[PDB]
């Protein structure tokens, strides 16, 4: 796959309740293209949650390269694997969030 | 080809500071959280808290909410675990620890730890006594009032291994440590063989024999 | 905090056994968020098992991990003699992560009664104002032992402290030093000094005294 979209960071950790963005930084050669965050379900289907141009969110920064992937409000089954995804499909690799208890 | 390297041991008076480094080699540095721990000797593991190079997030644990400060520095790819007013009780060796894909909190790599000992005394070396013999005699050194760990005992320069025991030192109260090494060896030797202990304290620069008689 | 607790602290079998280590949580974990580490001596802990149930990469199959709610458990199903180790569980469930206390596992070996011996202080140590008394238990097994000080028929208490050796690599024995510390001064008010041992191994508990 060439010229993919990289995901990042390879795991993020929050609590419960808060926040978590991740950024995926795509530099399209071709003009026209759709971003899509999408999470890995058991065997190994994906679904959409968001997209470029809910509590999911995607923003293209200033830079233009990157997008912050935010997740509001993050609750436990959140917790799994997520990418990013180009269309000019080709497929970040993956990341993880985990979403902890509050006690 | 991941590996986490930490800073050398530390001995400190109570009151003082540490900073212990964590270095990342083999992967990008701001991929995964960095987690600190700590065991005391002979203990059990103790969370300290973490650090994300991503975005410069820190968890700690309440124990030492204010005490530690975690910090970075993304161009050597290092983090750093910074603890304050030191107490005898944070002697402990500390470890910093990553996860890995899939791990689901599990930690994959490890630093090899460091070893942070806070004590009021100071470093020392051993007195050096004979516990004497008088069917099979028992003799040892009894090697007493040395800081910090450790010691290294033989017998005869390595000829004699059978029978020698060294026990774990143990901590006084004065805050030195103490222990005996033995050996048992035919009550028929006594006299004619001869048997001298070597004990070495490196941190004094510390190099005793010492001939134990009947 | 979702404190762990594992039992036994120690634990002892042979090359060839199995073995059951138990980590129960005093509140229930997810049981993707929960795993197992082997740590031996002077090196870092080695995860083994995560997610309850998953081997680490290059971890035999000889070991494995179940359970879920609060009580989860480590088999080690053939046991090699690499395997002597300190084992600990952690959760990731929730913030403070918390590790259970240690299982240790040891070799299980035929009893051996100790052969004990006292050693009086050395002149060489009385000029210098202090005073330590050793009684060594040499070459025991199991590692329990009961070893009590007598002055002139006075139990003693506050004034000793029992150091014991890991198993011998040989013969998987244990040995123990207990050392009473005593001023010259009071060491020299008192004229016998003995040292009893009891232990499964002997018949009755063994004496070892001097006369200062
Ligand atoms: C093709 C290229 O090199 N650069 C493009 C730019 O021209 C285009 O307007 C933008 C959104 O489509 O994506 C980038």
């Amino acid at each position: 796959p060439w010229n993919p979209p990289t995901f990042s960071p390879a795991l993020l950790v929050v609590t419960e309740g808060d926040n978590a963005t991740f950024t995926c930084s795509f530099s399209n050669t071709s003009e026209s293209f759709v971003l899509n965050w999408y999470r890995m379900s058991p065997s190994n289907q994906t679904d959409k949650l968001a997209a470029f141009p809910s509590r999911f969110r995607v923003t293209q920064l200033p830079n233009g390269r990157d997008f912050h992937m935010s997740v509001v409000r993050a609750r436990r089954n959140d917790s799994g694997t997520y990418l990013c995804g180009a269309i000019s499909i080709k497929e970040s690799l993956r990341a993880e969030l985990r979403v902890t208890e509050r006690r | 080809q991941v590996q986490l390297v930490q800073s050398g041991a530390e001995v400190k008076k109570p009151g003082a500071s540490v900073k212990v480094s964590c270095k990342a080699f083999g992967y990008t540095f701001t991929t995964y959280p960095i987690e600190w721990m700590r065991q005391a000797p002979g203990k059990g593991l103790e969370w300290i808290g973490n650090f994300h190079p991503y975005n410069d997030d820190t968890k700690y644990n309440e124990k030492f909410q204010g005490r530690v400060t975690l910090t970075v520095d993304k161009s050597s790819t290092t983090v750093y675990m910074e603890l304050s007013s030191l107490r005898s009780e944070d002697t402990a060796v500390y470890y910093c620890a990553r996860e890995n894909y899939g791990s689901h909190g599990g930690f994959v790599y490890w630093g090899q730890g460091t070893l942070v000992t806070v004590s009021s005394a100071s470093t020392k070396g051993p007195s050096v006594f004979p516990l004497a013999p008088s069917g099979t005699a028992a003799l040892g050194c009894l090697v007493k009032d040395y800081f910090p760990e450790p010691v290294t005992v033989s017998w005869n320069s390595g000829a004699l291994t059978s029978g020698v025991h060294t026990f774990p030192a143990v901590l006084q109260s004065s805050g030195l440590y103490s222990l005996s090494s033995v050996v048992t060896v035919p009550s028929s030797s006594l006299g004619t063989q001869t048997y001298i202990c070597n004990v070495n304290h490196k941190p004094s620069n510390t190099k005793v024999d010492k001939k134990v008689e009947p | 905090e979702n404190q762990l607790t594992q039992s036994p602290s120690s634990l002892s079998a042979s090359v060839g056994d199995r073995v059951t280590i138990t980590c129960r949580a005093s509140s229930s974990v997810i049981s993707s968020y929960l795993h197992w580490y082997q740590q031996k001596p002077g090196k870092a802990p080695k995860l083994l098992i995560y997610s309850t149930s998953n081997l680490a990469s290059g971890v035999p199959s000889r070991f494995s991990g179940s359970g879920s709610g609060t009580d989860y458990t480590l088999t080690i199903s053939s046991l090699q003699p690499e395997d002597f180790a300190t084992y600990y569980c952690q959760q990731y469930n929730s913030y403070p992560l918390t590790f259970g206390g240690g299982t240790k596992l040891e070799i299980k070996r035929t009893v051996a009664a100790p052969s004990v011996f006292i050693f009086p202080p050395s002149d060489e140590q009385l000029k210098s104002g202090t005073a330590s008394v050793v009684c060594l238990l040499n070459n025991f097994y199991p590692r329990e032992a009961k070893v009590q000080w007598k002055v002139d028929n006075a139990l003693q208490s506050g004034n000793s402290q029992e150091s014991v050796t890991e198993q011998d690599s040989k013969d998987s024995t244990y040995s123990l030093s207990s050392t009473l510390t005593l001023s010259k001064a009071d060491y020299e008010k008192h004229k016998v000094y003995a040292c009893e041992v009891t232990h499964q191994g002997l018949s009755s508990p063994v004496t070892k005294s001097f006369n200062r």
